[PDB]
This record gives C-alpha cells, structure tokens and sequence, in this order.
C-alpha cells in the first residue's frame, strides 16, 4: 500500500478509538463516582426516581468538615473608623500577631483550638452595609459543623 | 482550584479546571485528521510541481488540509475553556463553588 | 419528555422512615457528659427507643437509628436525624406529624 494509505487507515483507526472513549465517558456517568472524599449526607431521591443530565436539584451532598471556615460580618463604618485611626491620629500599631482568630460557640464555651483569617471579600454589601472576612479552622473530631453560628473574637490593633 | 483567594490575579492567569476527558477525546478526533491531511497536501505540493498530480486536485487537498487545521483550532479553544482563564485582572473573591462542583 | 410534574407516584410502606429535628444548642451541651452526668455506656440499647403518633398514643414496634445530616440549618439552628420503623399494618403513613423518643447517656 502507499504511506499516505497507511496514513488515513491510521487516521481513522485514531478518529474510531476517540469514538469509543467518549462513548466510554458516558458510561462511566452512568456509575455515579463521587467527585471528591468526605461525609455523604442522606439521599434527596430513592430508586425509582428520574433524572435528568445538568438538572438544578442535587440528589446527594459529600462535604469535607476538616478544616473549616468562619465567614464574619463587619460593617464598613466600623472598618473605616478602625483605618482612620490606625495611621491618622494615633498609631494603633497593628501589630504581629495579627491573624490570629479564637471563636466562641452559641453557649459561651470556647473553642479549644485556635485558627488564622485571609482576606476574601473586597465588597460592601447592599443589603447590610458590611464587609466578609473569612477565617480557617482546624476541626479533627468534628466538633464544627458546617452552618453553625459563632462569635470570631479578632485584633483591632 | 488554582487561586488563592482575596489575592491579586492578573488577565490570563488559570483559575480551575473543569475536567477535560471529552475536549480531549475531541482534540485527538481532530488532531488524528488534521495529521492525515496534512501529509496529503505536502505530498501533492511536491508532485503538482512536476505535473504528476493536476492542479484541481491539489486545490482540493490543501482545502481539506485547512478545514481540519480550522477543526483543530476549534477543540483548542474549548480545550482552553476547560481551564478558566481570569478575562481581567483585578482581585478576585471568595470562590462561589468549591472542588468538586458540577458546572454548565 | 422529562417534565416537571408527575404523572402518578408510587410508595412502599415497609419500612418507613421517620425525620427528626434536634436544635444544635442541645447536641454540644449533650457532649458535654464527661462533667455532668456521665457518657453513654448503654451499648446497643443506645440504638433507639419507641415513636408517639399524632394522637398520643403509643407506637408498639421499635425503631433503629442511623445518622445521616452533619449540617445544620441557618432558619432555626437545628440537626435532622433519621430513624427506620417497621410498619407491618401500614399504621404509619408518609407525613405523618410524630414525636419520637430518643437515647440520650
């Protein structure tokens, strides 16, 4: 035969096997894998139900609970007093250990272990007039679920 | 999830993937005509000098050759798609979803 | 072709499951039994105790527990909690408003 016979015969042997594996991605859905590795929830649909491929309504939750997060409140006048008087005026001198966060639980127990804060949301919120900042904690015997209401306990200088 | 968040991120600069494992399939597909083709059309370069090979045929040669070299350009960009470039640079917030989310 | 609403439904009765709301500000004092009171050294017994119907009155058969929702709500602040119950006779229905007694230490 001529090479550029061997060539496409080649050519559509490839094109046929990239055939076969998208056939084999939409098996593969069939046989719902879990996307990541954590705590599975109760089932929002039982045998029998019909879905349907990208609907909005999930069927099953998987969440990590270590580590996990805080997300604060504060409002912005108090954030601009705090920056007015941090240089301005005063020095505040803000200090070294400026990332450490301790929280307290709905009953005014304290939480045992301690957690750093970074900066995520450079935004002022319509509705309440206040900035988020977000804080990680460590959490090794699930003591935190996600949801609950606490009380971050920061440094202002 | 290839950002950190609350930082500075430049026009360009990654922020996921989103799994490619079909506009790779799709990439092959084409990549796999694009290097037949393309060997057709230098193959009748070389002989449509010596009037071995008409010249209407290699004017429909190289035509194909740039139909599947346009067919290649076109699972490239959704292959980039996959990794979400940043459109503008400014600083990014806290992300909406985390690893493991299904998008559309 | 996959709409919204259904055309019939279709249930089993037996078993039956059965959803109850615990508020989160009980859980985390309950885990504070190493002071007051003391742990849950009840063993299997801990499984689960017997279900009120909407009357008052008594459920016979027991149930089993199994846990299936670390999260709590931001509304009322509270934990679900699942339990399964044999239903021979079909006396419990599906919606049914139940008091089910639990296994505290």
């Amino acid at each position: 035969v001529s090479k550029q016979q061997y060539a496409d015969a080649n050519a559509a042997y490839l094109q046929s096997k990239a055939a076969v594996e998208q056939a084999r991605i939409n098996l593969r859905y069939t046989k719902v894998l879990s996307p990541i590795s954590g705590r599975i929830g109760r089932s929002a649909v039982t045998e029998g139900a019909l879905v349907t491929n990208g609907q909005a309504n999930a069927m099953a939750t998987v969440q990590q609970l270590d580590p996990i997060y805080v997300d604060v409140t504060q409002p912005s006048t108090a954030l601009l007093r705090l920056r007015r008087e941090l240089a301005s005026g005063q020095l505040e001198r803000a200090g070294d250990n400026a990332a450490k966060v301790s929280l307290k639980l709905e009953d005014g127990s304290q939480y045992p272990l301690e957690g750093r804060l970074e900066f995520s949301e450079v935004s002022v919120d319509e509705g309440t007039g206040s900035v988020t900042i977000r804080a990680v904690f460590p959490n090794p015997n699930n003591e935190l679920l996600p949801g609950m209401f606490v009380h971050a306990q920061l440094q202002e200088g | 999830r290839l950002f950190k968040e609350g930082s500075d991120v430049k026009a360009g600069q990654q922020l996921y993937q989103i799994d490619p494992a079909t506009y790779e399939a799709d990439y092959q597909s084409a990549q796999a005509n694009l290097a037949s083709t393309q060997e057709q059309a230098q193959r009748y370069k070389l002989l449509v000098a010596d009037q071995a090979v008409s010249k209407q045929q290699y004017a429909d040669a190289n035509a194909a050759y740039l139909q599947s070299k346009a067919a290649v350009e076109q699972a490239r960009i959704n292959l980039r798609y996959t990794k979400v470039l940043s459109p503008i640079s400014g600083r990014i917030g806290r992300s909406a979803v985390t690893e493991g989310a299904l998008v559309t």
